[PDB]
RNA sequence: UUUGCUCCACACAAUAUAGAUGGAUACGAAUAAGGCGUCCUUGUGGCGUCGCUGAACCAUAGCAGGCUAGCAACGGUGCACUUGGCGGAAAGGCCUUGGGUGCUUGCUGGCGAAUUGCAAUGUCAUUUUGCGUGGGGAUAAAUCAUUUGUAUACGACUUAGA
RNA sequence: GCCCUGAAAAUGGAUGGCGCUCAAGCGUGUUACCUAUACUCUACCGUCAGGGUUGAUAUGAUGCCCUGACGAGUAGGCAGGCGUGGAGGUCAGUGACGAAGCCUAGACCGUAAGGUCGGGUCGAACGGCCUCUAGUGCAGAUCUUGGUGGUAGUAGCAAAUA
RNA sequence: AGAACUGGCGAUGCGGGAUGAACCGAACGUAGAGUUAAGGUGCCGGAAUACACGCUCAUCAGACACCACAAAAGGUGUUAG
């Protein structure tokens, strides 16, 4: 794969004689592939209505993108997921100028801060919010202080060769 | 660069710093290094004591004559950093290896002449901020190294004779500066400046 | 899984092939698929294969 | 001279000595495939006297081939030279180590007469 | 004036290896101020002889050679893939190699 | 290697050559042999594996 | 032959601190070294700078005898002789040289190097 | 090869020399525009320790 | 197994190896720590 | 002992090379701070400046750099001397005084090279040794054989005998 | 989850070693690079396979030449081969102007089995090709006979006083 | 000790897991040159001292299938929940 997308994956199984013009559903794949996307799609579908890519058919694999990114998204995350034991579920607040990024550093903070892979993720709700005080977690209400700054000590220069002859500083 | 290469201790990080050289070394480019003793290490100094308490007690017991060789000496000790990070049983790692001198202070040779600083070990660049590190000093001065102060007063000797070298280079390369204001103006100067150097 | 390869052309290693998607031969793919790669080709690959 | 043939190449004509016969003098140099069970010849290991497999053999434009051109033959005595009267650029005259020096040298005064390529000229002849 | 090279260090490594065995035919090398293998190009193909000294002098010298040349861009920092009408001895691993400027394509 | 679906260098078997050690015999075929070739010709194909036959495919008629 | 004989310094001019002293050894080598300065003479060289170079001795027809064992065995004890042969050679110093010339091979881009030595300097 | 290296008697033939100044001639009447240039040529040229050949520009 | 009855052995160890020092002149391994607050004078001497 | 030894300036038969080809090119500590200049009211300092790689700084044009002239300066600058001073951590190497001498590319001139045939390291280092140069210096010890015990299987240790 | 607790045995010692601490460690996404008797394209080989081919003032059509494929392998099977003792046949072959044997960090042919040649050695009968004939090929059998060793100038020759 | 399906070894080298008959990748005429498996890219050793999100200090860290063991029961250590 690579880095995510978000796909429009609407599917409506296989219309048959008495099925005519099925009922249709629009499930939020992620991934970089659409191949990827839409095997998601029908393990998920394979967990809702009775079916397999064997009695359905996903309509169309469709993308989707931002309309305003340059603004800054405070998200406001929503998971299911299992362990090295059975299964819990859980809810965060990553912030990113980003969806499908926001969601990277998601499938990597359940196996920073959970060591969880992500087979074992099932992202529900990711829905950005409005007003300060609708932000629950104060480590992401960290940069919502008004007239903010911020500077970066120990500027840990990168040694393109091997030998130096000054012996750096944390100067930046 | 430059045939038998120098490098400076203090800072740098154990490991990082014996696989540079170690390449460098079964490379052909002869180095040696100074001041294995400012030579900084990681975590707490107890830690690296009882590991080393590890090598002392390793030794053949039919005859602890013929048995691994546990050098107190900081360099000796970073010597071993660089014995089992290269082919020591091999015609060309022995030889190889020979390019290899490792040094305690700065002996007068290497004061005179240029000593190297590589950051992939100089702590402020390898290591995290609150981390404490170690260093090779207090180490050798409880595992069999009895040189401590010898050498530590031997800087106070070699350091203050380089020291007040540097105050003279300073001033004399300041008014030097101040020949080099005196020195543009000109179209010689105002060419170069311009053509680059 | 092996007979499926001999009798469907594919004889020695990193070799490939087409064959009319139909859930006839469809299944055969099904039984070896930890045993090949495959898609749908496009005119540019086709021509160049 | 000799024929426009392609270089004379033998991949490997390092001799193909028997294993063990570098360890002890009761076993020649004259190779055997070891039949043995153990046999790390045999069983191929890497770091082993490899075998005279077929995919040695030399080329059939070149075989029997000698750097010149002219693969030896065995002369005898004078009715025996006329053999080769007409292949002075492929075939060479390579005179019987069994040859008195007395019939020897009458051969070769014949051979360098018909541009019979002779490979063995100082056979018995004081320089 | 003092300077009589046009050729640049090219510091000789190990044949081509694994962890195992290694290939007595193709060796790696690495040289002066390379480190940008996009920009690395610029070394390829360029012919390359090591200079190495005899006893037994041959054509009126006792300053033989080896010849050689570049061939792909191994590594990741400026390392060179080496063939020879002669391989090395072996016993040539880690020294320093004269790489000319030849052909060219300036 | 190649999957060996069918026996590797699986030797034609039915003779193409008389276990005969009598010249004529084998002329007879050179002959016979010519004809089972630019003819192109059924009959001879027949007399061509037939001279090759053994004492037993060549029984008494 | 040392083969666990222990050591004697009298043999200590010779670098390897051991040795022996073989009497009958010598009791021969004298009745041939004295055969060998008479043969000297015999042809009237110069018995003076006379520098013996070689000295080889081979075994010679193992003479058989034998000790007995225990348990009624009979194991060999035969005399383990030996043949030597020296020969006293002239020591005659110079030799000068007498060797190789090395008729110098050059291309022509080494030839005209040599050309080039004369632009140079003269 | 009966001689080697005696000399010369194989010099030069002034024919390829006439020929020289029969060119340089109008080629220096440029060098007589833009400075510094017979300078230039004047020298030889060899890689130094410091500088980098595949980015130098020529 | 072990021994049979734990005992003491038979030879300090520091005391070795039983090499026949260097030779019949005994080498003095060591000196009193020196105080320059006090006279110059010695701290060994010979004797038979 | 046939004049055997050895230091220094070089020179020539050699000898091998773990690998010269502009330059190993001197603060120390700080690393959640400092380098330099700088100045005031002398410091854990008022003020400016700086890194952000050595991709620096220095070297660097001439028959492997020849032969000759002059201008502007007398700088810089190699060899061979010397002097003030210093270095013992393996000093054995470094800073300096006054000269002699070499050269100058800081500028302007003026002759030179080809045929190494369009490439062939195309040889310009130093390590060490040798029979012969000649400018000085230098006149032993060791073992073995007898001997001793504080010695020891023997070697060895150990003291002794012009 | 991570880290410690849980966490004790015998020769000192193994994330393989050294070494690793915003890692080279645990997890993970992007990667770029790294090299299998494998696959890629190819040269050559033998076998097998499907073919073209006598055309003569020649031949081996058990030939020549073409296209494709393939090569693991003990026990094991049959094919093509090499060598060796005598027999009938034959090159009116070898040979006291050196056959055989033998030695040969000398050369050639062959994948090879072996053949061939240079030199020494040596002194009397011997090799090729076509068949025939077999007491026909040795590293092994605590293999037989005869030979020679490292052990080894070692153990040790020491009772009947000396 | 014993059964079944398939696979190997035996009898099959090879490159990988330090190492090993069985596993991972893979099979072999001889070579040439590309590309990879497997396996790895501090060093030993061919290959990033690559980049991004993290977590984690241990006066007994951990550090990759088979595989060369660790369990119940705990921590106001520290993070996420």
């Amino acid at each position: 794969m690579a880095h995510f997308k978000e796909y429009q994956v609407i599917g409506r199984r296989l219309p048959t004689e008495s099925v005519p013009e099925p009922k249709l559903f629009r499930m939020r794949i992620f991934a970089s592939n659409e191949v990827i996307a839409k095997s998601r799609y029908w393990y998920f579908l394979q967990k809702l209505h009775k079916v397999k890519k064997a009695s359905g058919e996903i309509v169309s694999i469709n993308q989707i993108n931002e309309a305003h990114p340059t603004k800054v998204k405070n998200f406001g995350v929503w998971v299911r997921y299992d362990s090295r034991s059975g299964t819990h579920n859980m809810y965060k607040e990553i912030r990113d100028v980003s969806r499908v990024a926001a969601v990277e550093t998601l499938y990597q903070d359940m196996a920073a801060r959970h060591r969880a892979r992500f087979r074992s993720i099932h992202i529900l709700k990711v829905a950005e919010i409005e007003k300060t005080a609708d932000v629950k977690r104060q480590y992401v209400k960290q940069f919502l202080t008004k007239d903010l700054k911020f500077p970066l000590p120990h500027r840990v220069q990168k040694s393109t060769k091997t030998f130096s002859y000054k012996r750096p500083s944390t100067f930046y | 660069v430059e045939p038998v290469v120098v490098i400076d201790g203090k800072g740098h990080l154990v490991g990082r710093l014996a696989s540079v050289v170690a390449k460098q070394l079964l490379n052909g480019q002869k180095i040696v290094v100074v001041r294995a003793e400012e030579l900084n290490i990681s975590g707490e100094f107890f830690r690296n004591k009882l590991k080393y308490h590890d090598f002392l007690r390793k030794a053949t017991a039919f005859n602890k004559t013929r048995g691994p060789f546990h050098f107190r000496a900081p360099s000796r000790i970073f010597y071993k950093a660089l014995r089992g990070m290269v082919s020591h049983k091999t015609a060309r790692g022995k030889a190889a290896l020979e390019r290899l001198k490792v040094f305690e202070g700065i002996p007068p040779p290497y004061d005179k002449k240029k000593r190297v600083v590589v950051p992939q070990a100089l702590r402020v660049l390898r290591l995290k901020p609150g981390r404490k590190y170690t260093t090779l000093g207090k180490l050798s001065t409880s595992v069999g190294w009895k040189y401590e102060d010898v050498v530590a007063k031997l800087e106070a000797k070699r350091k203050v004779s380089s020291a007040e070298y540097y105050a003279k280079k300073r001033a004399f390369t300041k008014k030097v500066a101040s020949a080099n204001a005196t020195a543009a103006e000109s179209d010689v100067a105002k060419q170069l400046a311009a053509l680059g150097y | 899984p092996r007979k499926v390869l001999q009798l469907l052309r594919l004889t020695r290693i990193n070799s490939g092939t087409f064959v009319k998607v139909t859930k006839a031969t469809l299944e055969l793919l099904k039984l070896i698929e930890p045993y090949v790669a495959y898609g749908y080709p496009s005119y540019s690959t086709i021509r160049q294969l | 001279a000799s024929l426009p043939h392609p270089k004379i190449v033998k991949k490997h004509t390092k001799k193909f000595k028997r294993h063990h016969s570098d360890r002890y003098h009761r076993v020649a140099e004259n190779w055997r495939k070891q039949k043995g069970i153990d046999s790390v010849v045999r069983r191929r290991f890497r770091g082993n006297i490899s075998q005279p497999k077929i995919g040695y053999g030399s080329n059939k434009k070149t075989k029997f081939l000698s750097p010149s051109g002219h693969k030896t033959f065995l002369v005898a005595n004078v009715k025996d030279l006329e053999t080769l009267t007409m292949h002075t650029k492929t075939y060479a005259a390579e005179i019987a180590h069994n040859i008195s020096a007395k019939n020897r040298v009458v051969i070769l005064a014949r051979a360098k007469a018909l541009g019979i390529k002779v490979t063995n000229p100082k056979g018995r002849l004081a320089l | 004036a003092e300077s009589h090279r046009l050729y640049v260090k090219g510091k000789h490594l190990s044949y081509q290896r694994s962890k195992r065995v290694n290939n007595p035919n193709v060796s790696l090398i690495k040289i002066e101020g390379v480190a940008t293998p996009q920009d690395a190009q610029f070394y390829l193909g360029k012919r390359i002889a090591y200079v190495y000294r005899a006893s037994k002098e041959v054509r009126g010298s006792k300053i033989r050679v080896m010849w050689g040349k570049v061939t792909r861009t191994h590594g990741n920092s400026g390392v060179v893939r080496a063939t020879f009408r002669n391989n090395l001895p072996a016993k040539t691993f880690g020294a320093s190699v004269r790489i000319f400027l030849y052909p060219s394509n300036i | 290697g190649i999957d060996h679906t069918s026996k590797q260098h699986k030797r034609s078997g039915h003779r193409t050559a008389p276990k005969s050690d009598n010249v004529y015999l084998k002329l007879l075929v050179k002959l016979y042999t010519f004809l089972a070739r630019r003819t192109d010709a059924p009959f001879n194909k027949v007399v061509l594996k037939a001279l090759f036959l053994s004492k037993i495919n060549r029984p008494p008629v | 032959f040392n083969s666990s004989i222990g050591r004697t310094a009298q043999g200590k001019e010779f670098g390897v601190t051991k040795a022996r002293w073989p009497a009958k050894s010598v009791k021969f080598v004298q009745g041939l070294l004295q055969n060998a300065a008479a043969n000297a003479e015999a042809k009237g060289l110069d018995a003076t700078k006379l520098y013996v170079s070689h000295i080889q001795v081979n075994q010679a027809p193992k003479q058989r005898r034998r000790t007995y064992r225990a348990h009624g065995r009979i194991n060999k004890y035969e005399s383990s002789p030996s043949h030597i042969e020296l020969v006293v050679t002239e020591k005659e110093e110079a030799v000068a040289k007498a060797a190789e010339k090395k008729v110098v091979r050059l291309t022509s881009r080494q030839r005209g190097r040599i050309a080039a030595q004369k632009r140079i300097a003269a | 090869a009966n001689l080697f290296p005696e000399q010369q008697n194989k010099e030069i033939k002034a024919e390829r020399v006439e020929d020289q100044k029969v060119v340089d001639k109008a080629l220096i009447a440029e060098i007589k525009k833009t400075p510094l240039l017979k300078q230039y040529l004047s020298a030889s040229f060899s890689l130094k320790n410091g500088d980098k050949p595949h980015m130098l520009k020529f | 197994s072990h021994r049979k009855y734990e005992a003491p052995r038979h030879g300090h160890l520091g005391f070795l190896p039983r090499k026949r020092a260097a030779s019949i002149r005994a080498r003095v391994k060591a000196f009193p720590k020196d105080d320059r607050s006090k006279p110059v004078a010695l701290t060994s001497f010979l004797g038979y």
